Order: structure tokens, then sequence, then C-alpha cells
């Protein structure tokens, strides 16, 4: 829910 | 115990005015989030007139995905920055997250600044309907 | 605005949802023809120019 | 290249070669009936299968209310100024992103890619 390298 | 029983004497409590930023650093996040939406508005543009090269290893859709969510990684940590800058002393967001206790500097950052990009199986939203993530979009939007 | 002033009064008019639905403005869609539906989330904010 | 049909028989004619002649043939297994091929190709792939979508691209999907619609780029035939764009729409596309866009107003039905 954060960005594409963080968590969903 | 010895802590526990000053803490009444001090004291602990989160509210609103932790979440609340000042005036400036809403503008400052604001134009950070301004400034991204262009920038990948220009790269759609160039993907749109093949100006694009691909990075090797990898297709042209793969490197337009790669370009466009390093940009918008970058506008959302700096957003994330600038609130965390924001932060006061006083701030019990902060007391948390640097005591180690609960929290993160990335919690600050989605309460108080931006939430960030949803990925799905590893990749932005996907097309669920025809070639558009909702109905309410247009066909073929890869913007933000 | 005339439907709402209908809708409004709903007791001593006898005007419901049925009749919004034969009135033409609203109208059922599932996903299929939701594909093919251009959609807007509020209106007056899409709607305007 | 294309497939051509007996009439005789109306099945598909394979090619053959008739030796004395040194002539190409294209005749039915069922039948007897044999003709002489003026293509003179039996087989053609494309690999690369570098097929443009322009002719694929049908003239009504400028009707489709959720397509996106540009004034900015004119008709090149007839000079209408809007033009509904999209992109390949198409799997095995490889990677491109390019725009295919096409004339709305009815009937011109002009597809162009910039
Ligand atoms: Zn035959
Ligand atoms: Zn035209």
């Amino acid at each position: 829910i954060w960005g594409i390298g963080c968590n969903p | 115990t010895v802590i526990n029983n000053w803490l009444l004497i001090e004291g602990h409590t989160i509210g609103i005015g932790d979440s609340i930023a000042d005036s400036k650093t809403y503008q400052d996040i604001q134009n950070t989030i301004k400034k991204a939406k262009q920038d990948v508005i220009e790269v759609i543009e160039k993907a749109h007139n093949n100006e694009l090269e691909p990075t090797p290893g990898n297709t042209l859709r793969q490197t337009f995905e790669n370009q466009v969510n390093r940009i918008l990684n970058d506008a959302r940590d700096k957003t994330g920055s600038s609130a965390q800058k924001s932060l006061s002393e006083y701030n019990n967001f902060k007391s948390m997250v640097v005591s180690g206790a609960k929290g993160s500097k990335i919690n600050i950052s989605q309460v108080i600044a931006v939430v960030g990009q949803q990925n799905v199986e590893g990749k932005r939203i996907p097309f669920g309907f025809k070639h558009r993530t909702l109905p309410h979009f247009i066909k073929d939007d890869y913007g933000p | 605005k005339r439907h709402i002033d209908q809708l409004k009064e709903r007791e001593y008019n006898n005007y419901s949802w049925q009749d919004l639905v034969a009135s033409g403005v609203v109208e059922y869609i599932d996903t299929l023809e939701e594909e093919t539906v251009m959609l807007a989330m509020t209106p007056d904010d899409l709607q305007e120019k | 290249v294309g497939i051509r049909f007996c009439q005789e028989c109306n099945n598909m004619l394979y090619p053959k070669e008739d030796k004395e002649n040194r002539i190409l043939l294209y005749a039915c297994r069922n039948c007897d009936y044999q003709q002489e091929a003026d293509n003179s190709c039996i087989y053609v792939n494309k690999i690369t299968h570098e097929v443009d979508e322009l002719t694929q691209i049908i003239a009504d999907v400028s009707q489709d209310p959720t397509l996106p619609r540009t004034e900015d780029h004119p008709c090149q035939k007839c000079g209408h100024k809007e033009a509904v764009f999209f992109q390949s729409h198409s799997a095995r596309a490889e990677d491109a992103m390019r725009l295919y866009y096409v004339c709305t107003a009815p009937h011109c039905g002009h597809r162009w890619t910039e």
C-alpha cells in the first residue's frame, strides 16, 4: 500500500 | 515499574494534532505531487511517440513501468521526507517512532503526506475491466 | 429537480424508485455492461466542463 | 500464400510438381483436378510478424464512449479535428505503445498512426 519495493 | 510510575507524571497521547502539519509543508507536498504527475505524463508522451528506448533485458512495457514507478516512488519518498521534517519535538507519532516502541517513518509519511502507490502482484493496479482499471477511467490510461 | 421534488413528497404522491426507473432517469448495469460504460464518480464535478 | 479450393470437389488444393513438365500444380487428393499455380510460393512464415495493425483496426471503434479523444491531431483525409486514439490492444504485439488514431465523424473511417 506504499510502493513497488515496499509492501502492498 | 519506575518508568511507568513516572509516566503518570508525564503522560503520553496520540491525537489529530500530531497528524496535522504546517501549511507550508502541505503546499510542498502538493507541489511535489504536481511535478511528479507532470513527469509521468512526459514519460507517457515519450512512450506514445515511441521515443522511449528499451532497457536491456526488458520489454518496452516493462521499462515504461520501471521509469513510471521510479518517478512515483521518488515523489512518494520526497513527500514523506517533507512530512517528517514538519514534525515537532512534541509530536507523539515521532516520540513513538524515535523510541522504537511502535510505528515507522513510513507510517508517519502515509498519515501526513501521501499513502503511496498501491501495488498488487508486484505491479500497479491491473486492468480488470477492458483496458481500464475502473469504469470511471478512460481506456488505455497509464497515468498515476 | 422535478424528479427529486416528486420523490421528496414520496408520501401522498405515490412516486417511488420504480417511477424513476420507468422515467429513464436511472438504469441497472451489470459488470459486462459496465465495461462499455463511462461513469462519473460525482456528477457535478465530472460532468461540468 | 492464399489457400485455393478446387471447383470440382470444394476441397483444399495441395501443391504438387509434375516431373515431366517441371510445372507446379495445385491438385486435390480427393479429386483429380489439377491447376497451375501463378503465385509459385508454397509456404511463407514471417517470424518477425511485423504486420501493421492499421488494417485490423475497425472504423466502428470511433463510436466508443470509453475511448479517449483528441482534437489536437487533425484527420489527414478530411480534416475533422476529433480523433479517438488507442494503443495496440493486441497480444503478441511485442512492445509497442504506439497510438493508433481513428478519425471520428460519420463515414470517414480513416486510421493513421503517428
Ligand atoms: Zn477437386
Ligand atoms: Zn477524417
